[PDB]
DNA sequence: TCTGACACGTGCCTGGAGACTAGGGAGTAATCCCCTTGGCGGTTAAAACGCGGGGGACAGCGCGTACGTGCGTTTAAGCGGTGCTAGAGCTGTCTACGACCAATTGAGCGGCCTCGGCACCGGGAT
DNA sequence: CCGGTGCCGAGGCCGCTCAATTGGTCGTAGACAGCTCTAGCACCGCTTAAACGCACGTACGCGCTGTCCCCCGCGTTTTAACCGCCAAGGGGATTACTCCCTAGTCTCCAGGCACGTGTCAGA
């Protein structure tokens, strides 16, 4: 049931973070910004498209930080120091 | 301010502590800790617009004035020659309510000065745009929060305050 | 010969409000490489802000808004705190 | 009015992105963590966009800006220019 | 006077202003952004030499020397956001521990 | 007859020699730099296109999908070293496991 | 309206080893924007490696320095091979 | 007792802002690499120093990594696995 | 013409135990020494193999500080004060 | 060769597998596995150089020929208009020694060829600049892990057969 | 078995190509030193090796608790289809601001003394 | 750290080529001004995948212990790292002039851009 579910989201290339949370995101932090300030309909999927890049990127690190760690499940702690290590 | 040709009526007044002076361009050193504070008077009458203050003017499409409670002014940013991060007040359509908004106001809507409290105003309950959560608390308690604690958390202390 | 360097404007900015302290020569390469390589900074920031506007031009707008996207923080606003009252001193003259 | 909106990505979507990133399994207390990473990265990337548009004097932020924000921060997106 | 005097500031507008036309970043360039760029980095210079002398003092030693400005620059939170991928040529290390070794 | 047929190539040199005299990346700018630029971009372009038709062919589809530019970078080392920096939209992830899982 | 891109020419490229094979429209501004950032690299290379010995011509020797050092590996060995059988066969004409 | 002169020396290193690789045997490495590269190459003697602070400064970077994964792990050695991980988390 | 046969073990073994001891590493293993090694070969491998396609882009024999910090400065690990 | 103007007495002949062929420009494609050759032969004789070839040529400021070994050769690089990594030989101040040391060769020196065997030339062994560490070993044994396998790992191969 | 987006002729217009000019920047030769490299003594500060040990690393275990998984259940997410309107990207003037050409000049880069705070010692408490 | 020479290295002092500064003058890219049309926002609704829980076994996180072995540390040897010093040499500068190559300006034209209708993927 699990490798199930990463053979199916390893295959498929949709769009995993919704898109209407998404834009409520980016405008609740782009509204301490510039209020009353619009975003292109590209330029949200754009960001989206980076945010769910670099969210993949860390989580298939984090993983690695937590097998090296001879453990299974990984922690605060294993996201904290692969954010840490390189960011 | 927008630009220049209407920053022709304020001054930087550059406080180190919370005791008013000056010493030069913004301490002439970057220094942590003593978080430095700036209200603009205008030379005409004095009037202070401070982090905290709620200031009276009339909008830019309806006529009818409007406060605003200023939450954060940031110096010489890109667009405007000063921004100003001010929360928004609801308007009754004299009984005013509070409203977690930021918005920002340019300096040819500002008029007057109006220190909004409970019983030239009276504020009732801290409400929303969407017209419900009516808190009644006064803008007495949050003042001090805005003026020692940056807004980074104050945002999320009014915002916590009502709901 | 012919090596336009920033030691003795770096040197002068140090002593107008400590003037006791002293400053190594190495120290000295130290900061000229320093200010040189935000100046490179700020001016291929700008180079590159003014080519994706199809501008031709750099004014003082756009070495502001590149040096408020290349310094973090509470340094940029200091910055152009800094950098707005001098061109303010400079220009009404 | 937009309050506690980085709760709409849900710890489901999380672990959509951890079965995509490779994991077996993960914790209960890794979301609020995660929620943190992504709030200083969306506000480092937001702000440097809000800095590219605010620059042009624009009032909407481009595709084409955001895409250059990200181009400065060493994470240079492809497919929009 | 030099446009340095006239603007109050101690940096050279002029040698900037030349490299920023021998530099090739753009055909034109205005009027007020070398007072800005020489305002900008002046300003820094003065922050990093105060804070350089701050590490000075820390140590009752006068003249500058290179592990004073990187326990200057590391030690400011804003200043090693902005000097991230950078190497300073006889600073050493951090003197810093983990509370899991003791 | 034209200058991208003098030297033979499918990209276009004159529009490269435009962009370079209008990006502000020189002063003067010589003959054989931006028929070199040409050349070296035709064949970086060439080679993506050709590891893409390759997934394409691996993968039973007739059209690039951003899937197969991506698992054909990713899928080679170079290309990957070269576009490490580069997240490609709409394409996922390149398919790799653990062996400790 | 009057936007230049790359479309036509990374078709062409295509349709002369894979003719066959099609290729949407989201992997044509994929390879265009590619193209783009590759030859703003080399561009943003060419003009440092040109500053730095005080010149003002960027030549073939420039790009193709420039071109070593950013592609890693023997792709920019087979590149610069390339390169130089084009622009030998370029102005040898 | 076991374990203490080592934090000595870290104290020591910590303080000090010296050279710990040597100059010559560094100054030899670089020239046996450099030696695919361009024979009868000559190099000025700042950029070797400049290489060794270089790597110096991207070392102690490397390590203080490798210790952190080190701690996270449970354990206060190194082993290989970290330093395969924090390059596997560097590029 | 120097017969360098293999001088990456010229950094010898005290000398990672002296960078550890500086980035503060309390004890390190005895199979870590010949992968630091190869670790720093990988690095200069890339570093000074940029720094001499600098220094030879100029038409030049000897690789200076400025070619290494510019070299350095491509990589994104900016040194400072040699130029 | 050096430039242009010295490059006009060779051209590139880029075999794909190990057999003899030119496929257009380097097979048109880059393609790992089959690692393409080139070696390299002058239109007047046909003398090959490639990856593993003997060639002999007169030196900058001795006068007296040398011989070197081709150990690898990189199509246009930068300074040259095509590079050459070849080991050198010793000379005995005729019997040559092998030596394990890099060096380049222009085209204004190479004259002939040589396959230099052991009992025009003979080798007897492996040696050193410093003058020791006789291995005797002929080029026979090396020229197939030179032209089999890329020169990363054949420096370490011909640097760990001497000492 | 169904259909719905992607690809071959389509006028053009405006950007690319050829030709004809000078000017100015690189590219040949040419000094001459200003940096290397190298090999000599030397001497000593780390480097190498061997052993003791003891403290951390690894492995098995057993108590267990947080977590994947199964099944209702809201419920907010995705698509559509409206209307509308804020502002992005145009054209057009011109105008204010910068590039470029001589003149000038202080200034800020190199020599040259002139001291002056850091080093590392006796040795003392750190 | 007291404190003493001392030292070698920065700090003023002089000072002289030279690029910063000023002044006209032209010319040319941005600032206002309209417009327009276009892509983005709001909202209601309609389905509807999916987030949100409760159980629930169960399987790995995690503490204990127990062994064991490997590296920390010290003590003796050793060997080349640092210093330095002379000497050779070679390439990095900086003229120099010139020449040829590319910017500028016409100049012709063609090519590659926007539709577009015929054609080819998916479920």
């Amino acid at each position: 049931v699990a490798l199930r579910e990463i053979r199916r989201f390893q295959k498929s290339t949709e769009l995993l973070i919704r898109k209407l949370p998404f834009q409520r995101l980016v405008r609740e932090i782009a509204q301490d910004f510039k209020t009353d300030l619009r975003f292109q309909s590209s330029a949200i999927g754009a960001l989206q498209e980076s945010v769910e890049a670099y969210l993949v990127s860390l989580f298939e690190d984090t993983n690695l930080a937590a097998i090296h760690a001879k453990r299974v499940t990984i922690q605060k702690k294993d996201i904290k120091l692969a954010r840490r290590l390189r960011g | 301010a927008k630009t220049l040709k209407d920053l022709q009526g304020w001054e930087i007044i550059t406080t180190d502590e919370q005791g008013n002076i000056i010493d030069g361009g913004q301490k002439r050193l970057r220094r942590r800790g003593a978080k430095t504070e700036h209200y603009l008077k205008r030379s005409s009458d004095g009037i202070k617009l401070g982090r905290g203050d709620s200031v009276v003017m009339h909008n830019e499409a309806a006529g009818t004035y409007s406060v605003y409670m200023i939450q954060e002014l940031r110096l010489n940013t890109l667009n405007n020659v000063v921004e100003l991060w001010a929360l928004t007040y609801l308007r009754w359509f004299n009984e005013l309510y509070l409203t977690a908004e930021l918005a920002e106001l340019q300096l040819f809507n500002f008029i007057r000065v109006a220190n909004v409290m409970d019983g030239d105003f009276t504020v009732r309950y801290i409400c929303e745009p969407t017209g419900e959560k009516f808190v009644d608390i006064n803008i007495e308690d949050v003042k001090a929060y805005i003026k020692k604690v940056e807004p980074r958390e104050a945002q999320e202390y009014l915002k916590d305050l009502t709901l | 010969v012919r090596k336009e360097t920033y030691s003795s404007y770096i040197y002068k900015v140090l002593k107008q409000t400590h003037p006791d302290t002293g400053i190594s020569q190495k120290s000295m390469s130290i900061l000229n490489s320093f200010v040189n390589d935000i100046f490179e900074r700020i001016a291929t920031e700008a180079s590159k802000l003014a080519a994706y506007n199809k501008k031709s031009t750099i004014s003082a707008r756009e070495i502001q808004t590149a040096v408020r996207l290349i310094l973090p923080g509470e340094l940029a606003k200091h910055a152009v705190s800094e950098g707005t009252r001098a061109v303010t001193k400079y220009s009404s003259s | 009015i937009l309050r506690d909106n980085i709760q709409g990505i849900t710890k489901p979507a999380i672990r959509r992105l951890a079965r995509r990133g490779g994991v077996k399994r993960i914790s209960g207390l890794i979301y609020e963590e995660v929620r943190a990473v992504l709030k200083s990265f969306l506000e480092s990337v937001i702000r440097d966009s809000v800095t590219y548009t605010e620059h042009a004097k624009r009032k909407t932020v481009t595709s084409l800006d955001v895409v250059y924000a990200l181009k400065r921060q060493g994470r240079t997106l492809y497919g929009f220019g | 006077q030099s446009r340095s005097a006239k603007a109050g500031l101690t940096f050279p507008v002029g040698r900037v202003h030349r490299l920023l036309r021998r530099g090739n970043y753009a055909q034109r360039i205005g009027s007020g952004a070398p007072v800005y760029l020489t305002a900008v980095l002046e300003y820094l210079a003065a922050e990093i030499l105060e804070l350089a002398g701050n590490a000075a003092r820390d140590n009752k030693k006068t003249r500058i020397i290179p592990r004073h400005l990187q326990l200057a620059i590391r030690n400011d939170d804003e200043l090693n956001k902005l000097l991230g991928n950078v190497t300073i040529a006889q600073g050493g290390v951090l003197p810093n521990i983990h509370q899991n070794l003791l």
